[PDB]
């Protein structure tokens, strides 16, 4: 009767209750891997601006070199 | 008045008006029918169902699509999917709104005339006009030059564009999109212990597809990490729940482009026709098209499809060359965007087919000048 | 006299099936924006190696030059 019920959605609660522990569980290791990548980001997009002016000027003078050998 | 640009497409009907940012109404292509007998009486449910709304009762209804490669085979069904658009998506009498409709490379002439022929009886639009994919995805991205890739859902296609002067004899067109795709990815996930037969299913697979798939740089490694790695997995929720797992063909479909000889067909891989169609072109016109190489259509959303086609056509090119790819955001929208862009210049205005022309001309003018 | 607990029991079960849906919406926010970061920088991960093998090519044939200029 209804005492089954009761009990069947205590015990479902009980369950829901860990899968909500579980989803925060997760989302904190989410955050933690989002701001880890955030960081690795950061510090590739502030190298690639200097790999290219690195590059840039390397043809730069490439191109004087080849010139003057010519 | 204003202009109405409608992109019939294949896979995804996308229409709106003349200088809108983005279309207004984009909806599938799809005409469904019941199957079943239905018991209830007093329902009253109507024979077809058009659009977005046969996507919702996709468990009941059987889908067909009227377009298989760019060419429409039903007719009927193509003049109900743009009444409906006409009517209920836009909620517009074209009576009075001139219309563009964007066409596929090489394609029959009968096509366009019946499109045409359509156009001008069934809706008496006062004038229309048609025009090509590529050139309008080359006016989207703003560019004057380079070779455009147009892999929608029906075909793929590439065209060189040089000084807004084109090179017909360079435009190159394979039949491999996202259909064959998505048929791939049904026949080869029944090797994992999933099968799926029925027409709703097929959507059940391309929303997998769209979501979950990838391109990877490199494929011998890739198969090497996930033959022993476990961390290329992913799991996908069907709509009755039964979660499901996916590995090796996460990436596994899109490579069909890059290799069509896993789906049987003889012609080489996109970077390679993409690549040849380059070289097809005159000399003096090499490096701007090596140097704005422009990708659009639905398919080309693979994330990663971008580095691995630069490798490959830097792999193909020579070294002295620079190789750049331009992938905008909204890639699948950028034809839409072009004929929009299109309908809104004046000098556009005196280009298009008139009715009164089209009566005393007969349904051939679209071959001529007014392309 | 149960009446009361089935309506305790009821609004308790209502506000924890709230805050579930919450964390789940959440969740998926986080671990889609988490994918979505993790696809940008694999992708300008290789786009730094492809410009390391530029860049080291550019040296050795800037070296070439240099001594051809020799
Ligand atoms: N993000 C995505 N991932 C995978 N496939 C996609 C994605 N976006 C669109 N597509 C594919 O593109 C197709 C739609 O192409 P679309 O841009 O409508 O061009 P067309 O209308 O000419 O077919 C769909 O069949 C779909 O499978
Ligand atoms: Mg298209």
């Amino acid at each position: 009767s209804l005492q089954k019920k009761l009990k069947g959605t205590e015990d479902e609660l009980d369950k829901y209750s860990e899968a909500l522990k579980d989803a925060q569980e997760k989302l904190e290791l989410a955050e933690k891997k989002a701001t880890d990548a955030e960081a690795d980001v950061a510090s590739l997009n502030r190298r690639i601006q200097l790999v290219e002016e690195e590059l840039d000027r390397a043809q730069e003078r490439l191109a004087t070199a080849l010139q003057k050998l010519e | 008045t204003t202009a109405l640009v409608c992109d019939n497409g294949s896979g995804l009907v996308k229409a709106g008006f003349a200088g809108d940012d983005a279309p207004r109404a984009v909806f599938p292509s799809i005409v469904g029918r019941p199957r079943h007998q239905g018991v209830m009486v007093g329902m009253g449910q109507k024979d077809s169902y058009v659009g977005d709304e046969a996507q919702s009762k996709r468990g009941i209804l059987t889908l067909k699509y009227p377009i298989e490669h760019g060419i429409i085979t039903n007719w009927d069904d193509m003049e109900k999917i743009w009444h409906h658009t006409f009517y209920n998506e836009l909620r517009v009498a074209p009576e009075e709104h001139p219309t563009l409709l964007t066409e596929a490379p090489l394609n029959p002439k009968a096509n366009r005339e019946k499109m045409t022929q359509i156009m001008f009886e069934t809706f008496n639009v006062p004038a229309m006009y048609v025009a090509i994919q590529a050139v309008l995805s080359l006016y989207a991205s703003g560019r004057t030059t380079g070779i455009v890739l147009d892999s929608g859902d029906g075909v793929t296609h590439n065209v060189p564009i040089y000084e807004g002067y084109a090179l017909p004899h360079a435009i190159m067109r394979l039949d491999l999109a996202g259909r064959d795709l998505t048929d791939y990815l049904m026949k080869i996930l029944t090797e994992r212990g999933y099968s799926f037969v029925t027409t709703a299913e097929r959507e059940i697979v391309r929303d997998i597809k769209e979501k979950l798939c990838y391109v990877a740089l490199d494929f011998e490694n890739e198969m090497a990490t996930a033959a022993s790695s476990s961390s290329l997995e992913k799991s996908y929720e069907l709509p009755d729940g039964q979660v499901i797992t996916i590995g090796n063909e996460r990436f596994r479909c899109p490579e069909t482009l890059f290799q069509p000889s896993f789906i049987g067909m003889e012609s080489a891989g996109i970077h390679e026709t993409t690549y040849n169609s380059i070289m097809k072109c005159d000399i003096d016109i090499r490096k701007d098209l090596y140097a704005n190489n422009v990708l659009s259509g639905g398919t080309t959303m693979y994330p990663g499809i971008a580095d691995r086609m630069q490798k490959e056509i830097t792999a193909l090119a020579p070294s002295t060359m620079k190789i750049k790819i331009i992938a905008p955001p909204e890639r699948k929208y950028s034809v839409w965007i072009g004929g929009s862009i299109l309908a809104s210049l004046s000098t556009f205005q005196q280009m298009w087919i008139s009715k009164q022309e089209y009566d005393e001309a007969g349904p051939s003018i679209v071959h001529r000048k007014c392309f």
